Order: structure tokens, then C-alpha cells, then sequence
């Protein structure tokens, strides 16, 4: 047992804890009994849920993707016609998750990726296609796909991972950030220089993740839809900085909708309930 | 006998001196310190000017109308032409330092106004165009100047909307920084005093502004009758445990 | 080659389970940690500082005028402002505590409301802040807020004034989302005397208002908000 | 309850406990000179 | 019959994952282990040994000539070479560092440049090679150069110079392929005096450069390389 | 000047070396103090000993 | 973290453990008579 | 038989045991004097 209030009774003190000065930056922790008499009453309460471990330990879906499964032959832009796609892994494409993130400014954590495939049949098909999956981790400056079927998709050192449509795939990645923290927020530039981007860092690099069908083609094509999951465990925060208020337009930008004017609720009157 | 409203702070050859304080702030309660063996990564010595960057640099003063908006300024991005330490801050690859800024604003019995003095670590500024355009550096990057923000926006700077924070979140929220307040009645100065804060050991000094200090009127400014309508704000502020290392050739910035 | 028998579940993926998985990088060496001021270990740890009000709802567009409370001289026994307790909702729903709070189902603690004067050094007044309890209608004078819990403000050196709203209620968690039941009262100031001016002085004067919770607070059953959606995914 | 690592790597563990270390001071009072409640905020 | 219950991820064929699995020859016994001279345990271990650089980047066809710089007599004030400090890339790519580096996706570390001269010994000469740490442009003349890291080489019967590229860096870890906030800065050299030959001797003399690791170094985050490839499986 | 007015001045001292200080900005780069105009009526600055040689001659 | 062998076989375990038993010199320094850094490489 | 908890809130394991504190007589003999059977029931 912790106290949540204590008893207190009538004052007349030149001790005066309702005056202060909010001047100085501060804000003291007055409590009930300060103004009020009260009576004695238990925490029962330890704030288990409100913990940063608590608050980032869920899975949130940080994105959503699709490929397919058709036949490949005269086809001359694999990406284009969606025999395997990319993601740049990023983790303010969708902002639920977003919001949550920024409520801070350096953060550090391993990441909990769950994938899950679900596939569909749009037109004409006789039965419905059980599909493999593999799903590639391509660190910076290693080859890219071209082909959904290149030696790239060899894999020998970059990790992948195979598993069935309809099912799901999960593991752990460690905090893989250049620096101590990753950046939910950076005010500079990559080098000084008067055109190059600002906000966007290599020291928010995560990697990207490349999808494809393994099997071969039908006679019907299948779509299969990619949802990416993540999940932070150990955790570290840093710096707590005002809730976003405006929609979010872009990744990786502060900007916001210049026709967004109203985003606090208006009476009529300061003085209705 | 003594006051918190009373204070004198002697840093090199610089001492300023003010009677009507309101304490002060020392930014998530941890005081500048060099950086230590065990966080240090970069292999070479650092050099450290001591006083000879370590003192007062008044910034060129601000005129507080019954109309203004806000002022920000970005470091180590101020403080650039300023002796000795903007000098050191170009023949280095990398540097480090913490500040203490005082803001100063005196008034009248007979005047009401407050200023909200804020510091932002991480100040990633909005664009005046939205989408994904990005501020361009020499937006972020005025000097001494700082960012007007009742001045007229341009293609590729920032958005001058106090009520946004310039960044889309909302004013009000702003007290979750290290934050002092301005206000006429009480105040005439706000003190602040900023330890180092960044993701990395050290960094670049040029390329990257670890906080932008914003001076905003919350209360318009409202002076007695007959009296003249203005208030100028200075803005002293002085570099403290300052170090720099990867010293070669004067580093080449767009201008 | 151990007999087992699966359960109903198996394979599902709840988002809020904690388990080990494989590490997709084995054998891989994280970058050492550094020291960084300003930890938080707990969002009870933030909701504890005061954020202003935007009390001055008034108006078509926010604007900077929305956290000033306007103040009238001479003026006697009328009201300054009013306002429901409902923290996820109307004025507090942008708030630091308001736009946590919203993260949470339930809540339970006691409020602090801070009122700091900015009109000029040489002028007086006598104010007076309350709350009424849930169970009537929001005061509709003086006469009738002072009969619950309140704070006489005498303005002077002391520029601040603090009032905490203790928790007064009988179920012992409120719901955020706006409920009837679970309602919270009135928050209502009024001039004691009057605000006073001195001699070449004139216009309107203002108060700034600044919510925080109290270290009584408690915030229960994690959900998501209705302070940020989207139409379409963001792209770079 | 139990629980034993199956995973060399340790990301690959559950979610940690919960701090108990909560110090809303660095973000509430970061202030220079102490302030006590109940005393002249400013003298 | 032990209720258990099976998790996301269930049946997943992740590549890089390390469990136990039934062995398809169980009683076999493999040929002893006899010594063998020049056992490698780790890749840090064969980084440190310096190879040759082909700074003489200029051609169209690789030749013996690529490892050569040319050095020419009686030149004064003048540039010998210069490069960025791209290890995944350029004229380091397919060096053994070069090579082994682009497997990982981190480095960090101090960098080991030697230069051999291979003149007559009866000739002299006074060099000077910099490194210019991230920042600016890369030195326009030994002037601009000197002024960082740099090291004076007085040709002499020791034929080789050492200079070590200090990890000069904000952020604790760069990446191998070229990214432009994690750029390592340039490397040059000057004449600090000139060349000097001796009666009966004419021509250019070239200097061998060698790049390796120092203890310092550090790779992480295993990935493929973009110096190998192929278009079909090969046969016998 | 009056009790109910303020103001916040800076003096300094430029050691040898240079030209006056030609403005505020000049000025404060060198020996300077920030001036609080309040209850405290004076301000004190000190001229430390700047100087290479150990005497300076009066005329 | 723990594991138990479920096989009787040696091949059917995981991965071994890391070497720590780093030693460039046969690679880096194979000569016969010891070079010492500082001294004159050649005498 | 055996019982360990795989999962670390209170919530997720299974049922509690038998309460083996049966009192009927608040519900049956909430008399305020007590009553004892073989005796006048009012006297
Ligand atoms: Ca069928």
C-alpha cells in the first residue's frame, strides 16, 4: 500500500502551497490536501499499462502491400506487373503507429515483425492456389531484384524467409540503427548543401524487405496482399515532445495541410458548460 | 538575504547580472559535462578553447510590436560569426558544446505582456508548401537573424504559424520542453541552461542544429497610454563545455 | 517423439501476445548506448506537467488567442469562464493530458489547474475558482459555485494560482470517452471583487490556464485514438 | 511463472518488465534553485 | 498428451535461424582432423593484412599498370593522387578489404594506408599524404591539404610509409555502400619537396599503395555482395 | 533616473590591440557586464590587468 | 538460455560457438626473425 | 498433478480451486439472536 491521499484537516498557515509561479518553468506537485481537507485512500494502482515497454509492445501494421502470381513470359517489368515488390522499411507510412512513436524524439528498441499473406482470386479461376512466399531482407547496398526470379533471390547471405500464404511469419530484429537511438525526429541535412533533403536519415535506416511468389504460374492469376506487423520489445525513450496535432501528409516530413485550421473544438461562449 | 530574483552569471570575460529573475532551468535536470571515454567513439583528441568560446555573444536585438508572432533561432547555427567560436566551429569536422541563453526583456509596473522562452531539441521545421517538399537549408540556417515568423512565407522556407509550432503540433503543448516564461508583471529575464542532446557522441556542427530556442507572445504585448507601443528582446547566449575535434581546412557551406 | 495435443488458438495472431521469436540477424552487435538526458520510463511521468488550456474556444480558426482567458475591469459577481470535465473531450481534448488520456479507456485521479495572471504589475483583483461535483447543473452565479469546491485568488507577487480537483466520485473509474455516468462536474471563475487597473491602463487583460495531473492519477485499458486517421497510406 | 530463453540473440526475448524508476522531476521541477511548496515561489 | 498451443511464424523456413535437426547418416563416423597449417576463425583476421590498391584507375582495360602511381622528377607544389574514402566502392572495391567489407552492411574503424617506394636508391624525395576528414571539398592544393591529417615521407632505405586514418566520425558506425552522411572524406598527395634522380637515370618511378584494417575495425549486419552475379545456374 | 522605470545597459573593455568598438556587437566580444537597472543602484565592472609588458606608463 | 541435445548425433546440432582465438600474425607477420614496430624494419 | 503458468498476467491461467468455505447461514440464519433448534423458537 501506497497512499493515493492522506488525512487532512482545516488550515490557516502562512504557508500558502496554492500561490506559485508558473513563471519559473515548473509545475509542483500539489496535491488535494493542499486545498482541500481530505481523508485517507490507497494507490492500488502500480501504472503497469502506461510504461513505454507497455505502450510500443504491441504489434500495429506499419504496411501493406500486394504481388502476384501470373505468368511471367513476355512480361518485361517484373516490378511493374507485380511478379515482386519492395518496401522501404519505414515506420511513419501509417500513422496510427506514428503518432505514438513521436510522442518522443530518440528511441531504441528490437522489432517484432510479423507478416501475414492472404491471397485472392478476383476472376475466373477453378480452385484457389496455395502459394510460398519469400519474403527478403536487402540491407543497403546489397543487389537488388530485377527479376522475380534472379540470382538475387539466391539469398546466401541476406536472410529470408519462406512460408504459406494464409499463414504467417515472424521474427526478431535487433536494434539496427548507426547511432545509439534511432531519430523520430532530425533538424538537419545530410551534407551542406543548398538542394539536399531535410529530415530524411540514414540514421532512421531500418532496410528495405522484398516480396515474391516462389511457385510458378497457373492458369489463373492470384493476388496475394502483404501486411507487415511490428512489434517493439525492450525499449527506450527519450525527450517527450507535444502530440501531433495536424494530419500527416508525408513520410518523413513535419509538413502538414496548410487548409488545416481548426483542429481545437469552438464554442460560442466561454462561459457554457 | 539573498533572492532567486537576483542573479549573476560569470562565464570567460563576460558577466550579466539581473534583479528580477524567476529561478531558472536546467534543461531535464542535467547540467553541460564533456564527453567521456566510455561514450566516445571518433579516436581523436578534442580541442577545448575554454574561455575563449565559453562567454556571452549577444545576438542582434528583436522589437516586440503588439503584433508580433514569434522569433526562433537554431544553434549551434546563431552563434556562427560569433568570435572565436564560430571560427573553431568551421576548421573542425565534428564539435560539441551545451549553452546558457538569457533572454532579456524589461518593462514598466504599467505594461502586460508574456513570452513563452522555449527550447526545442530536434526542431524539424515544416515546409511553407506542404507535400513532400523539404525547408531548404539556408531556411534553417539565418545566423544571427533567426526566423521571423511575421514575415512573409516563400517557396521552400518554413511555415510562420506560431499556433503550429511551426512543426504540426500545437502551441500550448510546447511546455513539455524545457520552458521559461517572460511575464512583465513578475519577470524581465528568462535563463536557460541546455546540456548536450543528440543521438551520437559528437557531430557536425554545420550540418545539423541539435535545438532551436523560440521566443513566442502568448499575451499581447500592451503597453500604458501614451507610452511607446514597442519592447526590444535581447538575446544572450553563451557556449559552455565546448569541444572540437577532425580540425583540417575551413568547411565550404552553401552561400 | 512426445505426445501433444494442440489447443484452440493455435495459430492465431493476437497483437498484444509477448513471446520469443528467432532473431532474422544472428550474432549482430548493437551500437552501444549513450548517455541521453530526458528518459521517460512511464507517460505518468509527462502528464504531471501543466500544458495551457485552450480555453478561449471562441472563434472559427485556432489562433493564439484561444489560451487567453479575457479579464474586464470593473466588472463585479460575473462570470469568466465555464466549462464541462470531460478530459477527452472540449477544451482538454488537445491538451498534453487530454491527447494521453485518449490512449486510455479508463482514468481516476485528482486534476490541477493552474491560473497565471499576466495584466501589469500595478493592478489588483480577487477571483474565485471551483469545481462542482457531478449531480446538478453547472453554477449559474457566484452564489451557487461557492457552495462546492473552490479557491479564492487574491493576484499579487505570486502569479500562479493552483487549484486541484480532488477526486470526488463514487465508482472509482471515470471513462475518457464522454459517458453520462462516468461525468466528472463543472469547472467554473467568477470576480470575487473585481479586477482593478491603475491610472493610464486600459483594455482587456488575460489569464493563462495550465492542466496536469496529479501524482493520484491513473489511466487504464490502452486503445487507439480519434486524434489522427488517414484516407490513403503516406508515401515519401 | 516460468520462462527460459530459447534464443541465443537477445532480441529475440519477450518484452522487459516494467521501470519502477518513474521521476516526473527532470520534466516537472527542472529547476536551477529548489522550490519547496508552500514557500514564496519567488522572494 | 500436453496441451500446447503453436505461434505466428509456425512452419516458416527462415534462412538464417539455428536449430537441431535429425542427422540423415546417424552411426557415421568422419575422417579424423589432421593439422593444416593457416586456420581463419574470423574475417577481421585476414582485413588486417594490406593488399594492393589500384589507384591507377585510368584506362579501359585492367593491367598491371592500374597498382602503379607515377611519380615524375623535378615537379613541384604538384598532386600525385587523390580518391574519396568509399571502401565499399571506387578504387577500393576490389581490394581484399574492399571485397570482404561489401558483405557486411556496417563498418567502422581505423583505416591503414602504406605507400612503397620503388624508385632507384640512389634518387630522393619528400611526399605528403592527408586525409581530409568529412566536411568540405577535397584539398585543391597541399596548401588546403596539410591542414588536416597528414603525414611527411622522407624516401629513405625504409621503402615503406605508414599512415593510419584515425576513425574520424560523429556517428559510431558509416555504411559500406557509398551514403552521403556517412562519408568517411577524401585522401590525397603532394610533392612536399619533389623527386630527385641521379645522373643516368630518367623516367617515371611509381609508388605501390596497400589498404588493410587496424586492430580498430568492425563490420556488421551480413548481407550479399554486388560483385558477383549470374544469369543461369552453371553445369559441369 | 526614476524608481519606476528600467533599462538594461552594457559596458565593456576593449584590451589593446584595436580600434574602439564601432558598435554593441563589436563591444561585447570583449571584457563586458550586463546591467540590470533595479534596487541595486550601481553597477561595478572591473578593468583586469590586460597586458603583456607589467607596467603601463601614466602619461 | 538453455539447450539440450534431442539428438544422438553430432552433426545434428546447431551452430558452434564464437572462436575468441583471433590471431592475424600467421597472416600478418609470418617472418622468421621478429620485426618489432618502431625499430628500423631493416638493419 | 503439475501446473506451471506460461504466461505473466494473473488473467490467463485457468480456474481457481474449490472455495471449501460454505456458510449457508447467512443466508439462512440472519437472525440477530440466535436461535437454537430444539428450543422455543420465540419465547
Ligand atoms: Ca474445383
Amino acid at each position: 500500500q501506497t497512499l493515493a491521499s492522506v488525512s487532512s484537516g482545516p488550515k490557516h498557515t502562512q504557508s500558502v502551497p496554492a500561490l506559485t509561479a508558473n513563471e519559473t518553468g515548473a509545475t509542483l506537485p500539489t496535491r488535494p490536501s493542499d486545498n482541500v481537507e481530505t481523508r485517507t485512500t490507497y494507490m492500488h494502482f502500480n501504472g503497469s499499462e502506461t510504461d513505454v515497454e507497455s505502450f510500443l509492445g504491441r504489434a500495429a501494421c506499419v504496411h501493406v502491400t500486394e504481388i502476384k502470381n501470373k505468368n511471367a513470359a513476355g512480361l518485361d517489368n517484373h516490378r511493374k506487373e507485380g511478379l515482386f515488390n519492395d518496401w522501404k522499411i519505414n515506420l511513419s507510412s501509417l500513422v496510427q503507429l506514428r503518432k505514438k512513436l513521436e510522442l518522443f524524439t530518440y528511441v531504441r528498441f528490437d522489432s517484432e515483425y510479423t507478416i501475414l499473406a492472404t491471397a485472392s482470386q478476383p476472376e475466373a479461376s477453378s480452385y484457389s492456389s496455395n502459394l510460398t512466399v519469400q519474403a527478403m531482407y536487402v540491407p543497403p547496398g546489397a543487389p537488388n531484384p530485377k527479376e522475380w526470379d534472379d540470382y538475387t533471390w539466391q539469398s546466401a547471405s541476406n536472410p529470408s524467409v519462406f512460408f504459406k500464404v494464409g499463414e504467417t511469419s515472424r521474427f526478431s530484429v535487433p536494434f539496427v540503427g548507426i547511432a545509439s537511438a534511432y531519430n523520430c525526429f532530425y533538424d538537419g541535412y545530410s551534407h551542406d548543401d543548398p538542394d539536399t533533403p531535410y529530415g530524411i536519415t540514414v540514421l532512421n535506416h531500418m532496410g528495405s524487405m522484398a516480396f515474391r511468389v516462389v511457385n510458378e504460374h497457373d492458369v489463373h492469376t492470384t493476388i496475394v496482399k502483404i501486411r507487415v506487423y511490428h512489434r517493439a520489445k525492450h525499449v527506450e525513450a527519450w525527450i517527450p515532445r507535444a502530440p501531433r496535432a495536424l494530419p500527416y501528409v508525408s513520410i518523413g516530413r513535419t509538413n502538414y495541410p496548410r487548409d488545416s485550421k481548426t483542429i481545437v473544438k469552438k464554442r460560442t461562449n466561454i462561459k457554457t458548460y | 538575504g539573498y533572492s532567486d530574483r537576483v542573479q549573476q552569471i560569470t562565464l570567460g570575460n563576460s558577466t550579466i547580472t539581473t534583479q528580477e529573475a524567476r529561478n531558472a532551468i536546467v534543461c531535464y535536470a542535467e547540467w553541460p559535462e564533456y564527453l567521456s571515454d566510455n561514450d566516445a567513439s571518433d579516436v581523436n583528441k578534442t580541442s577545448k578553447p575554454d574561455i575563449s568560446v565559453c562567454r556571452f555573444y549577444t545576438l542582434d536585438s528583436k522589437t516586440w510590436k503588439a503584433t508580433s508572432k514569434g522569433w526562433c533561432w537554431k544553434l549551434p547555427d546563431a552563434l556562427k560569426d560569433m568570435g572565436v567560436f564560430g571560427q573553431n566551429m568551421f576548421y573542425h569536422s565534428l564539435g560539441r558544446t551545451g549553452y546558457t541563453i538569457h533572454v532579456q526583456c524589461n518593462a514598466t509596473k504599467f505594461h502586460s505582456g508574456c513570452l513563452l522562452v522555449v527550447v526545442i531539441p530536434e526542431h524539424q521545421l515544416a515546409s511553407h508548401e506542404g507535400g513532400t517538399v523539404s525547408v531548404k537549408y539556408k531556411y534553417t540556417h539565418p545566423g544571427d537573424r533567426g526566423i521571423d515568423l511575421d514575415t512573409v512565407e516563400v517557396a521552400g522556407g518554413p511555415t510562420s504559424d506560431a499556433i503550429y509550432n511551426m512543426d504540426g503540433t500545437l502551441l500550448g503543448n510546447l511546455l513539455i520542453f524545457p520552458h521559461q516564461f517572460i511575464n512583465m508583471r513578475t519577470n524581465n529575464t528568462a535563463t536557460i541552461v541546455v546540456p548536450y542532446i543528440n543521438s551520437v557522441p559528437i557531430d557536425s556542427m554545420t550540418r545539423h542544429n541539435n535545438v532551436s530556442l523560440m521566443v513566442v507572445p502568448i499575451a499581447p504585448l500592451n503597453a500604458p497610454t501614451g507610452s511607446s507601443p514597442t519592447l526590444p528582446v535581447t538575446v544572450t547566449i553563451a557556449p559552455m563545455c565546448t569541444e572540437f575535434t577532425g580540425i583540417r581546412s575551413r568547411s565550404i557551406v552553401p552561400q | 517423439g512426445l505426445p501433444t495435443t494442440t489447443l484452440p488458438g493455435s495459430g492465431q495472431f493476437l497483437t498484444t501476445d509477448d513471446r520469443q521469436s528467432p532473431s532474422a540477424l544472428p550474432s549482430y552487435e548493437p551500437t552501444p548506448r549513450i548517455h541521453i538526458p530526458g528518459k521517460v520510463r512511464n507517460l505518468l511521468e509527462i502528464i504531471q506537467v501543466g500544458t495551457l488550456i485552450p480555453m478561449n474556444n471562441t472563434g472559427t480558426n485556432d489562433n493564439v488567442t484561444n489560451y487567453l482567458i479575457p479579464l474586464h475591469a470593473d466588472r463585479q459577481n460575473e462570470q469568466i469562464f465555464g466549462t464541462k470535465l470531460y478530459i477527452g473531450d472540449g477544451v482538454f481534448k488537445t491538451t498534453l493530458l487530454g491527447e494521453i488520456a485518449q490512449y486510455y479507456t479508463h482514468w481516476s485521479g485528482s486534476l490541477r489547474i493552474s491560473l497565471m495572471y499576466t495584466g501589469p504589475a500595478l493592478s489588483s483583483a480577487k477571483i474565485i475558482l471551483a469545481y462542482t461535483p457531478p449531480g446538478t447543473r453547472g453554477p449559474e452565479d457566484k452564489k451557487e459555485a461557492m457552495l462546492g469546491t473552490h479557491v479564492v485568488w487574491d493576484i499579487g507577487l505570486q502569479s500562479t494560482i493552483v487549484m486541484t480537483i480532488p477526486w470526488t466520485s463514487g465508482v472509482q473509474f471515470r471513462y475518457t470517452d464522454p459517458d453520462t455516468y462516468t461525468s466528472a462536474g463543472y469547472l467554473s471563475c467568477w470576480y470575487l471583487t473585481s479586477l482593478i487597473l491603475p491610472p493610464q491602463t486600459s483594455g482587456q487583460v488575460y489569464l493563462l490556464s495550465f492542466i496536469s495531473a496529479c501524482p493520484d492519477f491513473k489511466l487504464r485499458l490502452m486503445k487507439d485514438t480519434q486524434t489522427i486517421s488517414q484516407t490513403d497510406a503516406l508515401t515519401e | 511463472y516460468t520462462v527460459i530463453n530459447y534464443y541465443k540473440d537477445a532480441a529475440s526475448s519477450s518484452s522487459a518488465g516494467q521501470s519502477f524508476s518513474m521521476d516526473p522531476s527532470k520534466f516537472t521541477e527542472p529547476v536551477k534553485d529548489l522550490m519547496l511548496k508552500g514557500a514564496p515561489a519567488l522572494n
